[PDB]
């Protein structure tokens, strides 16, 4: 019967920054509560009530506010703070949850360290090549794989997937991975991938020889 | 089986606590729609509002009601009566309204030594305020838990005769009982 | 101490039930109440309800009175929640959380670490692990290629080694099955001395495999 509206959606600041989300509520509300979800680990309750601090939290966190009207704030952000926040009210027996807040650190331009893996002879005897191409720990998340083989590109037999921001050093990483025919992948020699970034001069070109 | 306005509904309106003048008109009740209400003023009487002071007997009318749709305030009571037994047969408060918007059961400031409410087995909405009832002892003993409807329910348990004495003095679950709580000594108040 | 150990994911078509559970370890099991937490993938958090597991009260939200039915076993300290008439919708991370005020006044809050609940139309297929052999600091890795449904652990060594590693996140390949790879940055001088092995758990599958991982 109360309907959250948690704001904004996502915010990017700086380490020792001033974070605020404010998450606003339709009726009036008893209790609320604000918990923290890092990628890959479950909710974490940060405050309670509305400004009581959990046990164990350190001082940077804190959550104001009365009426309809409730705030959340991260007074000096650090890196470890990555995570997506989420602030819940329990009125009249009922729980109810805002939508999220994706809180990311901005940080100094990062160049990706590359890395290249050719098919395992294992996976060759079965009948399938997988040519995995590894860029790691840079900023911003902006950046593009280009796969080439003998000289020439490649197209829609290639995926790839990027981590969420590194809780200490605030970087990503990203694992494209090209797909041919164990068959395909006797024909060519010299397998290789431009990498185009921020952080990078001239495009990194990482690669190997067999096929 | 009767239900029947409470202090504050109806033309129990107007009127701080259960006393002399209302008392009587509980005779035989089984559910109160309303709350419950005693008060200093209840046996020290009121010249303002014309109301002799009640008779600590009378409280034993009480004794008949099961149900309690609002909340329990009580913060006078007889000061030799050692125990809430007229709210022995009290099964449940609903706490459809509350005392501050917060409070179902109050038992503040009384001269008790148990609580004796050996038949209350549900507070639906509302928390529990247990304050000042400096000989009070056994309250820590039960699972409030076991009582409540929401995680949103509390107890405010404090400032009563400190758990420390009560073992000191021997006033702690008798033997016979099953350690899930006491509502006071003697083995008809195993919670 | 307080620990919430939920069961493991599973896969079901739709109109399926599933029993999920949760064994509560490290505290005073009739004291707090049982919460299920649903998480749908990218997306927020859903409250489904909450249990008292002393008396068997029970609070469940608007939308999933009909689908969720929560339950208890205080005599071997485990809630479990099931679902219902399963849909395309349910697909989500489901979290029980043992959530409450303590006696004290002070906030009681604990999360289990999630069971995965895949509703699709599709069969479960564990994965085939091939290591990424090496290439100052050099780079090794695991590719466990074709499975259903998510999710998979990978873990380095055995949970010793942590500093450094990038567990990515899986992709749906063109064909219908998951694929994903994890890898560790090292010094290149423990490349000789040092054996680096990476486990990889797929419950569903009931496949758990250990591939060395070597420079050849
Ligand atoms: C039974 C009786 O005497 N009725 C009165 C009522 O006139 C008044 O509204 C109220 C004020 O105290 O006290 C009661
Ligand atoms: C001090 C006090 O509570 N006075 C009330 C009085 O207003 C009321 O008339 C009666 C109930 O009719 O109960 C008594
Ligand atoms: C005022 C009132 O309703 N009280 C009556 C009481 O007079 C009667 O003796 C009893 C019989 O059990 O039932 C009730
Ligand atoms: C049962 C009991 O102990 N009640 C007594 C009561 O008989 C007496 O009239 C009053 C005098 O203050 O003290 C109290
Ligand atoms: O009986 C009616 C009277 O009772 C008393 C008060 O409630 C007054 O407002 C009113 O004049």
């Amino acid at each position: 019967d109360i309907q959250m509206t948690q704001s904004p959606s996502s915010l990017s600041a700086s380490v020792g920054d001033r974070v605020t989300i404010t998450c606003s509520a339709s009726s009036s509300v008893t209790y609320m509560y604000w918990y923290q979800q890092k990628p890959g680990k479950a909710p974490k309750l940060l405050i309670y009530d509305t400004s009581n601090l959990a046990s164990g939290v350190p001082s940077r966190f804190s959550g104001s506010g009365s009426g309809t009207d409730y705030t959340f704030t991260i007074s000096s952000l650090q890196p470890e703070d990555i995570a997506t926040y989420y602030c819940q009210q329990w009125s009249s027996h009922i729980f109810t949850f805002g939508q999220g807040t994706k809180v990311e650190i901005k940080r100094t331009v990062a160049a990706p360290s590359v890395f290249i893996f050719p098919p395992s002879d294992e996976q060759l005897k079965s009948g399938t090549a997988s040519v995995v191409c590894l860029l790691n720990n840079f900023y911003p998340r902006e950046a593009k794989v280009q796969w080439k083989v003998d000289n020439a590109l490649q197209s829609g037999n290639s995926q790839e997937s990027v981590t969420e921001q590194d809780s200490k050093d605030s970087t990503y990483s990203l694992s494209s991975t090209l797909t041919l025919s164990k068959a395909d992948y006797e024909k060519h020699k010299v397998y290789a991938c431009e990498v185009t970034h921020q952080g990078l001069s001239s495009p990194v070109t990482k690669s190997f020889n067999r096929g | 089986k009767k239900v029947c306005n409470g202090i504050g509904i109806g033309e129990f309106k107007d009127s701080l606590s259960i006393n002399a003048t209302n008392i009587k008109h509980f005779k035989n009740c089984t559910s109160i729609s309303g709350d419950l209400h005693i008060l200093p003023v209840a046996f020290r009487g009121d010249s303002f509002t014309h109301t002799p002071p009640l008779d600590p007997q009378e409280l034993d009318i009480l004794k008949t009601v099961k149900e309690i749709t609002g909340f329990l305030l009580i913060q006078a009571w007889p000061e030799n009566r050692t125990d809430l037994h007229a709210f022995e047969n009290l099964e449940i408060i609903r706490g459809r309204t509350k005392q501050h918007g917060q409070f179902s059961l109050a038992v503040v400031s009384l001269n008790i030594t148990s609580l004796g409410l050996r038949s209350l087995k549900e507070i639906s909405d509302g928390d529990v305020i247990i304050s000042g009832n400096k000989n009070l002892c056994y309250a820590n003993t039960i699972n409030w838990k076991k009582l409540f409807g929401t995680s949103g329910q509390k107890t405010k348990i404090i400032s009563n005769r400190g758990e420390n004495s009560c073992k000191a003095t021997g006033q702690v679950c008798h033997a016979l009982c099953s350690p899930e709580g006491c509502w006071g000594p003697e083995p008809r108040d195993c919670v | 101490q307080v620990q919430l150990v939920q069961s493991g994911a599973e896969v079901k078509k739709p109109g399926a039930s599933v029993k999920v559970s949760c064994k509560a370890s490290g505290y005073t099991f009739t004291s707090h109440w049982m919460h299920w937490v649903r998480q749908a993938p990218g997306q927020g958090l859903e409250w489904i309800g909450e249990f008292n597991p002393s008396n068997g009260r029970t609070n469940y939200n608007e939308k999933f009175k009909s689908k969720a039915t929560m339950t208890v076993d205080t005599s071997t300290n485990t809630a479990y929640m099931e679902l219902s008439s399963l849909r395309s919708e349910d697909t989500a991370v489901y979290y029980c959380a043992s959530r409450d005020y303590d006696y004290a006044g002070r906030y009681f809050d604990y999360w289990g670490q999630g069971t995965l609940v895949t509703v699709s139309s599709a069969s479960t297929k564990g994965p085939s692990v091939f290591p990424l052999a090496p290439s100052g600091t050099a780079a090794l890795g695991c590719l466990v290629k074709d499975y259903f449904p998510e999710p998979v652990t990978v873990s380095w060594n055995s949970g010793a080694l942590t500093s450094g590693v990038h567990t990515f996140p899986a992709v749906l390949q063109s064909s219908g099955l998951y694929s994903l790879s994890s890898v560790v940055t090292v010094p290149s001088s423990s490349l000789g001395t040092q054996t680096y092995i990476c486990n990889v758990n797929h419950k569903p599958s009931n496949t758990k495999v250990d591939k060395k991982v070597e420079p050849k």
